[PDB]
């Protein structure tokens, strides 16, 4: 009966549909995410701390502490045999 | 009408033709809801045209 008009009613459009949800999820998860591995403190020292950044990281990632800390046993245990027997 | 020789009517069906020569004046009428239906139509593009321009650079 008149010139109809669905050209220009995304302006409330844009709240219902499923990429409006992702979209005002994923600018909120971009904004403070860090950008090139910074603040990843690769330094730190608790007087325990450099044992676990030498040893307990993914990058070394061995179990042979587990054998020094077996060793400690040794040094511990066979030295209450020296306290014991 | 010199087709007809025996004319009679010619001359006035044909001042009845001049008669209604001005027929009726055309319907100019919408001035007030056209540009309602204009308003809506500019209101809802400059709303879409904003928010693309915005969420385009986003």
């Amino acid at each position: 009966v008149s010139t109809l008009i669905p050209p220009k009613v995304v302006s409330s459009k844009n709240i219902g549909s499923a990429p409006n949800a992702k979209r005002i999820a994923n600018v909120v998860h971009f904004y403070k995410s860090l950008p090139q591995g910074p603040a990843p403190a690769i330094k730190a020292n608790t007087r325990l701390a450099r044992y676990k950044a030498k040893y307990f990281d993914g990058d070394n990632a061995s179990g042979k502490p587990l054998w020094h800390f077996a060793l400690g046993i040794i040094a511990f245990g066979y030295s209450m045999e020296y306290y014991f027997h | 009408r010199s087709v007809l020789k025996n004319t009679s009517v010619i001359d006035k069906i044909e001042s009845y033709v001049k008669q209604y020569k001005p027929v009726k004046i055309d319907a100019s009428k919408q001035l007030q809801v056209i540009e309602s239906f204009e308003k809506h139509a500019m209101t809802n593009a400059k709303e879409t045209e904003s928010l693309v321009s915005k969420e385009l650079k986003d």
